[PDB]
């Protein structure tokens, strides 16, 4: 009744098995506190912007970047739907070619923080120079607290 | 009459030569756009319209490998010098050599009739799909079928070549007597026969996809087979330029050193094993669209075994300056300054040729500036050597020495500083095929746009070099052209000469 | 990161593959910088020294084949040599030894590029055992 | 009194090229190309240590907040040891 | 006659000067002879120049072709 | 009152539970949203997979797309491993991809058994 | 005229055994032939009116300017303009051309076996892709194959042989079962299940097999205008030698096009 | 004596074969070229 | 009689009857061995030509039928193409 | 005469000849000209070929150095060696 | 070998043969090079000057001297603002960027 | 044509290199992993497995030494 469950802290006191056993059990029904896994999704264009700041770069400068976490393997999956295009960031020694029914794979790892610039590398009609490439990397603590809480529905 | 209907091997090379001229002259023009276009950040003369800037850099980069370097050295010095050099009295097919040569106005016009269709091929020169097959209207079709007339025409000339070297040789002269010009005139012609009719394949695949309705290069094809069959052709092509331009400068360089060339032999097998590796290396074109790792690996270790061939045939070049008794002329310092600015566009190549390298320089300006090294100072100072050297003999007009020296001094300026600060922005990344780039690149751009107008100035220059010849009377010589008057006979070797070994 | 005005070699790195792709095509110039200048030196002390005016009549010079095996075995030793590095640098473009963290969709369309994603995120209990033993000196008293 | 071929060649080694001195030419390129290459890689190795020493300073710093991170739960565990003994 | 197979084979034995040519191109001692052709420096210069100003003027007008048909 | 002398088997199991479960609830909450300085953020993608080893990754998107329908045809709509697959395709392929495979089965376009 | 035929021995003839030719005018109205039926080609494509009928006027112009050059080949050939190194020079060409048409069909079949081997997820990676009924190899290709092979022997016949009776009915034969091949390639073309827009499948079939029967019809139209040569004189020369050598050239084409095609079912 | 009207390469026919076909062809060529190029340039496509 | 090719044929020999019959014999034991029965089964099969009839509708696929531009430069149909078998309905 | 076997029956010999020319018994080369251009390869090197111009009514010329020596004779006939001379064989 | 170079130098008498290896002297050479880069300077200039359509507001001096301002700053909007380029500007590795500088 | 000089032989053995490399890479094409033309090769997990991993090993085993030592230049830049 109540002293059965007294009994049963005696248990808990005397008998090792016993103790490890019930250790076992909260460590259980701790895991069931834990929050369910969540589905992160975006999908978003990145566009050239036509009128630059102080402070922004010419041609070079997007209103969408592609945020990345710092050390962790990414994989890229780099394809296309009209043309060829190339997906080339001159600073992170990645340039592999968009082609429409492939599914190019890429691992990057990138060491530090920074905002890295590109363009596309393959000729694909009159605005081949508008189409620039903008990769923010940050922190993983930062990514996987801050920025992925922004795409849970 | 006479021009229209020749069955004359020096009269068809005399007019591959002129129309080379034209075609030089068209994609100087073309370039004068593209470098003013590119002279400072922002919009220029073109306005805004980047779809008749891919068709300024489409045309000119045809023009200028198709319609330029091969009619003429291929066209216009092999058909002129060939027979008489070997002592052959004519081709073996008088008027093939003539439908050889009349396939390539057609194609020119058509060329330069796409332009002025619709919104013109802006594709580049080797017209990728699905971009190719994107352009609506009759533009593409235009220029596919120019790429095939002469890729015809070269291939009735790469015949008719090889049936005159292997059938008409002087009586006692065999395969070790011919100059070295006739050994690469050979090996190019082989180049062509093996090489150009994967194009045309290629092409008629592009045709059907494009107005069809065939499954080549589409949704359920593979584009990557049109990138495998095009550099299956076209690094073949890049070589098929290359070795007239070396045996010019072996009858150069001979010439005036009072020398014979360093080991005949061994120049010989550098060319033949540079025309062998030239079909196993094509997809260094490729490192960046996705290949396994092995085919890469293979294309990397395999593209640089070029270099040793090419570095045999440079320093027998330097060993055949050494120890003799050099007098420099015009065409001595444009055989000079092949050798020392073909090195300079050689020695990129094998930083390309470097799978991990070319993924940070590929379609860069660094490319451009490699491949503008070795065809304006590997191709334009073989023929512009050419000229002056034996210009006496086939136009019947010498030429002023200071104006010609004064012409080489404005190209070579004009050229180095065009091409030389073009690999300090594919170092630093900017891209091809662009007309408007990131405002940190202004200042190079702004060099190469001055460089390009000395070029222009240079090429204004050229056309003031003629004047009335001297003709005197030839009694030896080395080879069999310089015994002969200037100009000479429309039956040039009267009498079939022969050569006679020494008894003992 | 991005590139700056007058510049002459590449721009900065955040990867090691990056930087060793830099370091390979230093080690590459190395090489060319030595050949570039031999040439030039040679050519310009050759013109220099066999001018017609220096000379009476040339030597009869058409073979050698000690300097002629020297010039083609050295040259395949230097693309051995570079050909080994260049190819270990391929085969580690592929760095699938460890848990991959995040997966991105590049799609390329005319004229912008389109980025996706569509992973799980999942939580787990921060070194939880001294939970455990927390709670286990809760329940005991 | 016919026509003769007049000499045209010097045998090689006793014409302009026994004052020339091939060897030492050889070697004065090779000690100038290899200075300069070893010039540049110089310049390589010396940008290589700033790298190197950039990276281990920004370990230095990242080592240090992720130890003030497990202080603070620490901390956090020594307040959740008192509320459930209290 | 005129016509025979033998015309079609060995040409026609013309002889001299062909028609407004001050030189035998075919069998004299030079294919070309251009210190022959009447006031021959007027004609090179001006064929050299309409070479040039066509080789020039051609992508103008390709690219004045093109952006006047945008501009409409 | 029966003690742990006389108790059988499941009345103290429920016994552990319920005093496992009166504490964890003021530890960590009833829900578990307490346990927020305590949780480590983890992201999961799609494993490699060593059928598929070339650069090109169609394939593998393809069959992880098809195994997901195999899966629910065979094994239920509720098994843990045809939640692995769906998962692992919708980490691979792209969303335009995926739309049209299932216009392609909505139409009858499909050339799989299932 | 009379002492043109003169001129030409004292100066070429009796000099060296190489023929020289007079002028010409078929080699620019073949060019300026081209050059029409590709502007009727790039309009007939995109649907113009009056482009079809354009691109037919430019063909039948390339067509009738090599005739007229083909006509004076041969009456060149019946003056004895030609001695023996001008006909193993007519072989050597011959052998040039035909390495150059080779390596275009190594180009064709290359795509064949690219795109047969590792079919592509927009063909839910099935080769060949469903709906798709491939043309078997134990049916007629089965019986053109040994119809091409019995051509290549009696070609082979014609080239050994000394009887004119022999030469003009093996010359006949083979002729006559080229002419077979094509009649039953249309039937084939006809009875198909798949259309040329029908996969790559359907693609590479027709493209290449469509560019071998071109070359199976201009192959026997030369062995024909061979034999009305050998017809009239009892004497060919480097027409018959060069138009068995192409014949030959064809037979070993359709090896590699069925090898691959009809039975790999690439 | 070695021809017959039959025969293709008869000398009696190389007026019409070799003359006659030089200038009719040659003027048809110039009116095919012409109306090729007014055509492509100032046509339009429907398909 | 003064031609070229009579003015150099004794510098070019021939290189040398029943031979020529042994060859001809010996090609045309290879030819009896593949040519009637060619000729009598491509006989046979232009008999049994276009009698024989298919049913067998094919669903509208995205690799069936390409359509990148409307239609074909002769027409709506493929060439040489009686009888379209793709599903035009799809149902 | 040099041996006719592995030799083109219409190479018009003298250059076959047995004779080395000598000042004094010099090689004599028909021609159907006033002057003709010949072939002389260096006797040290077969690799190097000099071309010369011989005329008519001209004392013996040499072209390479320790070479031959040449005198032209005017013919109207050359004769074709290969079956001009070892067909009659004497 | 010889007379074939004597046969090309009296075909072509221009060519100075006077011991030197520049035979056209330095004073032919010097002011016409001069006057071809002269004429291809005024054609860039012409370019520079007359035949451009649009020129950015991102070279204007009041854009240059804001730019000039910030640096080579790039912003972000999850993070606090880095430094662009930290090797070639020597950047030390425990600085990321201004904000996060405070300097002391 | 001529004697080969002791050159070409030199020349001979990276050429031989290169087309025995290149034969050897066209031949093992068609015994790769992704050229099948079937989706029920996929579903036997344990062949498609190793004949996947047999396809990484082969001319990368080589080089996995030198991988794990970054061996990726000629000198050694830290
Ligand atoms: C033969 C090849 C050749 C030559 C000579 C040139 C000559 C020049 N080229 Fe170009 N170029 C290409 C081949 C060539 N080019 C190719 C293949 C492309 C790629 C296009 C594409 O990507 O689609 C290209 C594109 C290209 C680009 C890149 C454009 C871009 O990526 O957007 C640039 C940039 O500056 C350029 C500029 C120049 C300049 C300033 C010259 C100057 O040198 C101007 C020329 C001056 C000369 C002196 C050469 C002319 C020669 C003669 C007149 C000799 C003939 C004479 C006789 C026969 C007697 N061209
Ligand atoms: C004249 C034409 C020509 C010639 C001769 C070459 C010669 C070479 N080329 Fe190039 N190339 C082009 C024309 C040419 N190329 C063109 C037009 C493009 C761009 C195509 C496009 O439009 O996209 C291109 C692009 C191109 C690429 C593709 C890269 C890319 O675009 O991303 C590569 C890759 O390997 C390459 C490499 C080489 C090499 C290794 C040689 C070698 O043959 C050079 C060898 C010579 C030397 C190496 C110097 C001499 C040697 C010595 C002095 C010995 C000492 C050397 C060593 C010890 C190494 N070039
Ligand atoms: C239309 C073009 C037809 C060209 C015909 C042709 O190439 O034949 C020539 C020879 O061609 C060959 O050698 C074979 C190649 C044939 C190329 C055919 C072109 C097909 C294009 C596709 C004939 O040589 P010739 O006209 O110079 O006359 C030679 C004379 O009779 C004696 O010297
Ligand atoms: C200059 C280069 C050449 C450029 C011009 C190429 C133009 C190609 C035109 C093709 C028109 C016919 C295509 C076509 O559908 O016909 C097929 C014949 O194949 C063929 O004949 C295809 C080969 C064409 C070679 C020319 C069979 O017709 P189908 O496949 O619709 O019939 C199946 C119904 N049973
Ligand atoms: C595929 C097209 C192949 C065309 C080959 C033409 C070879 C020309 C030749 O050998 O000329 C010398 C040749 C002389 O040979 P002869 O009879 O030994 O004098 O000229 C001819 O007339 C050859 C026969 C031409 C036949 C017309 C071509 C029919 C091809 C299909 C249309
Ligand atoms: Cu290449
Ligand atoms: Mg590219």
């Amino acid at each position: 009744m109540s002293e059965s469950k007294d009994q049963l802290k005696e248990k808990l006191k005397a008998d090792p098995s016993f103790r490890a056993e019930l250790k076992d059990r909260i460590k259980n029904a701790l895991l069931s506190k834990v929050p369910a896994s969540v589905p992160i999704s975006y999908n978003f264009d990145s566009y050239m912007l036509t009128e630059v700041q102080p402070g922004q770069l010419r041609v070079l400068e997007v209103d969408e970047r592609l945020v990345l976490p710092t050390n962790t393997l990414i994989r890229l999956l780099v394809t296309a739907s009209d043309v060829l295009h190339s997906w080339a960031v001159p600073a992170l020694g990645v340039k592999m070619d968009a082609v429409p029914g492939r599914l190019n794979q890429v691992w990057m790892s990138i060491n530090r923080e920074g905002v890295f610039y590109g363009q596309c590398s393959e000729l694909c009609g009159a605005n081949h120079s508008f189409m620039p490439i903008v990769v923010e990397a940050i922190s993983p603590r930062q990514f996987l607290t801050e920025y992925v809480k922004k795409w849970i529905s | 009459m006479r021009w229209l209907y020749s069955t004359s091997h020096k009269d068809i090379g005399l007019l591959y030569l002129v129309f080379a001229f034209f075609g030089g002259l068209l994609g100087t023009s073309l370039s004068m756009l593209i470098r003013y276009e590119l002279a400072l950040p922002g919009r220029g003369l073109l306005d805004g319209n980047g779809q008749l800037y891919n068709v300024i850099i489409t045309g000119h980069g045809i023009i200028m490998l198709l319609f330029m370097v091969m009619p003429a050295l291929f066209g216009g010095f092999g058909n002129w010098l060939l027979p008489i050099m070997i002592g052959a009295p004519d081709m073996a097919f008088p008027r093939l050599n003539n439908i050889s040569f009349w396939l390539n106005p057609p194609a020119l016009a058509l060329l330069l009739l796409s332009t002025l269709v619709e919104q013109g091929p802006g594709t580049g020169w080797t017209a990728y799909p699905p971009l190719s097959v994107q352009h609506s209207g009759t533009s593409v079709d235009l220029a596919i079928l120019s790429l095939h007339l002469n890729g015809l025409s070269s291939i009735l000339g790469a015949v008719n070549m090889l049936v005159t070297v292997a059938g008409l040789r002087a009586p006692g002269m065999k395969l070790l007597h011919m100059p070295l010009f006739v050994w690469a005139i050979a090996l190019t012609a082989v180049l062509v026969i093996l090489a150009v009719p994967v194009l045309a394949a290629a092409l008629v695949m592009l045709l059907t996809d494009r107005n069809i309705n065939t499954a080549y290069f589409c949704e359920s094809g593979d584009l990557i087979l049109y990138q495998h069959l095009f550099w299956f052709f076209g690094h073949p092509e890049v070589y098929i330029l290359i070795l007239p331009a070396f045996g010019i400068v072996s009858q150069v360089v001979s010439f005036f050193s009072q020398k014979p060339v360093f080991g005949l032999t061994g120049m010989i097998c550098a060319m033949g094993a540079i025309s062998l590796l030239g079909f196993i290396v094509w997809a260094h074109h490729m490192f960046t669209v996705g290949l396994d790792l092995d085919t890469v690996a293979y294309f990397t270790s395999a593209t640089m075994i070029i270099a040793v061939p090419t570095g045999m045939k440079i320093f027998s070049w330097m060993a055949t300056i050494y120890s003799g008794r050099v007098w420099f002329t015009t065409p001595m310092w444009f055989a000079v300054g092949f050798i020392c600015l073909f090195t300079l566009g050689g020695v990129t190549g094998v930083v390309l040729a470097n799978a991990g390298v070319d993924m940070l320089v590929h379609d860069t300006y660094y490319v451009v500036a490699h491949f503008h090294y070795v065809l304006s100072m590997g191709a334009v100072f073989g023929i512009f050597a050419g000229v002056y050297f034996w210009g006496n003999l086939i136009t019947g007009l010498g030429y002023h020495e200071g104006r010609a020296m004064v012409h080489f001094w404005l190209l070579f300026i004009g050229v180095n500083l065009t091409f030389f600060p073009q690999h300090f922005l594919g170092l630093a990344g900017m891209p091809r095929r662009m007309f408007d780039y990131a405002d940190c690149f202004a200042g190079w751009n702004a060099v190469s746009s001055f460089g390009a107008s000395i070029s222009f100035i240079s090429v204004i220059v050229f056309a003031t070099t003629f004047q009335e010849a001297v003709r005197t009377v030839p009694r030896t010589a080395t080879t069999l052209e310089w015994v002969l008057l200037a100009t000479p006979a429309h039956h040039a070797l009267s009498q079939v000469p022969v050569l006679r070994t020494a008894s003992s | 990161d991005s590139p700056q005005p007058w510049q002459l070699l590449f721009q900065d790195t955040a990867t090691s593959t990056a930087q060793a792709m830099i370091d390979l095509h230093h080690d590459i110039f190395f090489f060319l910088i030595t050949v570039v200048t031999l040439v030039f030196y040679m050519m310009f002390q050759i013109i220099t020294k066999f001018h017609y005016s220096k000379v009476l009549k040339p030597e009869k010079l058409t073979h050698h084949t000690t300097m002629e095996v020297i010039w083609t075995i050295i040259p395949t030793l230097i693309v051995v040599m570079i050909a080994i590095p260049s190819l270990t640098l391929i085969y580690s473009l592929d760095q699938h030894t460890e848990r991959p963290g995040l997966t991105v969709k590049i799609i390329g369309r005319q004229w912008y590029w389109s980025y996706e994603m569509h992973d799980h995120l999942q939580h787990k209990l921060l070194d939880p055992d001294r939970l455990v033993g927390i709670a286990e000196k809760a329940l005991v008293k | 009194k016919a026509v003769y071929a007049p000499s045209e060649y010097f045998k090689y080694g006793e014409g302009a090229s026994k004052h020339f001195g091939f060897a030492k030419h050889v070697a004065i390129a090779m000690t100038v190309g290899l200075g300069l290459s070893f010039a540049w890689k110089t310049w390589h190795w010396n940008e290589k240590r700033y790298i190197a020493q950039y990276y281990a300073d920004m370990a230095r710093r990242e080592a240090r907040e992720d130890a003030a991170r497990k202080s603070a739960l620490a901390d956090k565990y020594k307040q959740l040891e008192e509320e459930l003994l209290s | 006659e005129k016509y025979s197979h033998e015309e079609v084979v060995y040409g026609d034995g013309h002889h001299g000067l062909r028609k407004g040519y001050t030189y035998d191109f075919e069998h004299g001692p030079h294919y070309l002879q251009p210190e022959k052709i009447p006031n021959f420096w007027s004609k090179f210069y001006a064929g050299t120049g309409a070479l040039y100003a066509v080789g020039l003027g051609v992508p103008l007008f390709a690219v004045w072709w093109q952006q006047s048909k945008l501009k409409a | 009152k029966p003690t742990l002398e006389s108790l059988s088997a499941d009345e103290l199991e429920e016994l552990k539970n319920e005093v496992v479960s009166e504490v964890v609830d003021k530890i960590a909450g009833e829900d578990g949203t307490k346990l927020a300085d305590f949780l480590e953020p983890e992201l999961i993608t799609a494993p490699y997979d060593p059928r598929f080893p070339n650069r090109n990754q169609a394939r593998h998107c393809f069959v992880r797309f098809n195994e997901y329908y195999k899966c629910l045809y065979e094994r239920g709509e509720e098994h843990p491993r045809c939640q692995f697959y769906q998962k692992a395709y919708q980490s691979l392929c792209p969303s335009e991809w995926v739309e049209s495979w299932q216009e392609l089965r909505e139409k009858g376009l499909w050339t799989g058994k299932y | 005229h009379q002492t043109a035929k003169e001129f030409y021995m004292e100066h070429i003839g009796k000099r060296h055994p190489f023929h020289v030719l007079p002028p010409s005018p078929w080699p620019m109205l073949a060019g300026w032939g081209t050059y029409v039926s590709c502007l009727g080609m790039a309009a007939w494509f995109h649907n113009m009116p009056t482009g079809g009928a354009l691109m037919a006027f430019g063909m039948a112009n390339i067509a009738w300017t090599a005739i007229t050059w083909w006509r004076d080949c041969a009456i060149e050939g019946d003056m004895g303009m030609h001695t023996e190194v001008v006909r193993k020079n007519f072989i050597s060409g011959m052998w040039a051309f035909i390495v150059s048409e080779a390596l275009l069909f190594v180009g064709l079949l290359w795509a064949c076996l690219h795109l047969g081997m590792s079919p592509s997820v927009a063909l839910q990676m099935q080769w060949p892709p469903v709906g798709i009924e491939p043309i078997g190899w134990d049916k007629r290709a089965l019986v053109m194959s040994a119809v091409l092979a019995a051509s290549y022997y009696s070609a082979n016949v014609a080239m050994v042989a000394k009887d004119p009776k022999v030469v003009m009915g093996a010359l006949a034969t083979t002729i006559g079962l080229g002419a077979m091949f094509l009649a039953d390639q249309y039937l084939e073309y006809n009875e198909t299940p798949f259309t040329i827009t029908d996969s790559p499948y359907g693609t590479t079939f027709f493209v290449t097999t469509g560019f071998h029967g071109m070359h199976v019809l201009l192959g026997s139209l030369y062995l024909t205008a061979a034999l009305m040569m050998y017809k009239r004189t009892h004497n060919a020369g480097a027409a018959l030698k060069s138009s068995i050598l192409y014949w030959h050239f064809v037979d070993i084409v359709w090896i590699a096009v069925y090898g691959i095609i009809y039975v790999g079912q690439y | 004596d070695s021809y017959k009207a039959t025969d293709f390469t008869n000398p009696k026919y190389n007026y019409f074969f070799r003359e006659l076909t030089a200038r009719v062809q040659g003027v048809l060529l110039t009116g095919g070229s012409l109306y090729g190029t007014w055509l492509v340039v100032f046509g339009e496509a429907q398909r | 009689g003064e031609t070229i090719d009579k003015y150099w044929a004794p510098y070019f020999p021939k290189p040398a009857a029943d031979e020529a019959k042994k060859s001809v014999n010996k090609e045309m034991v290879g030819f009896m061995l593949l040519g009637p029965v060619g000729v009598a089964f491509m006989l046979y099969d232009f008999a049994v030509g276009l009698e024989e009839e298919h049913h067998v509708t094919i669903p509208p696929y995205p690799w069936m039928r390409i359509r990148r531009l409307p239609g074909m430069p002769w027409g709506q149909d493929g060439l040489f193409e009686g009888h379209p078998r793709v599903a035009t309905t799809w149902p | 005469y040099r041996p006719l076997g592995d030799k083109e029956l219409w190479h018009e010999a003298w250059m076959y000849e047995d004779k080395f020319g000598t000042e004094e018994d010099p090689i004599i080369v028909p021609s159907l000209e006033a002057e003709r251009i010949i072939g002389v390869t260096d006797p040290e090197d077969e690799t190097l070929v000099v071309w010369g111009i011989l005329k008519d009514g001209e004392p013996p010329r040499q072209f390479v150095e320790n070479g031959e020596f040449y005198v032209l004779k005017h013919v109207e006939y050359i004769k074709k060696v290969g079956d001009v001379l070892e067909a009659i064989e004497g | 070998a010889r007379a074939q170079i004597e046969r090309w130098a009296a075909e072509h008498p221009t060519a100075p043969r006077v011991g030197r290896i520049f035979e056209v002297p330095l004073g032919y050479v010097v002011p016409r090079v001069a006057a071809g880069i002269a004429a291809a300077g005024c054609l860039w200039y012409m370019n520079n000057t007359f035949l451009q359509t649009y020129r950015p507001e991102s070279l204007s001096k009041e854009f240059l001297e804001e730019q000039a301002k910030i640096g080579e700053v790039a912003q972000r909007m999850n993070a606090p603002p880095v430094y662009l380029n930290p090797f070639t500007n020597r950047i030390p590795g425990s600085i990321l960027g201004p904000e996060d500088a405070k300097p002391e | 044509p001529f004697k080969l000089p002791l050159d070409a032989y030199i020349l001979m053995l990276p050429i031989t290199y290169a087309s025995a490399a290149f034969v050897a890479m066209c031949c093992r094409v068609p015994t790769a992993d992704p050229e099948t033309s079937s989706i029920a090769y996929y579903e036997d997990e344990q062949k498609s497995a190793a004949a996947a991993q047999r396809y990484d090993n082969s001319f990368k085993q080589f080089f996995d030494a030198r991988i794990r030592n970054h061996k990726v230049g000629v000198f050694q830049n830290w």
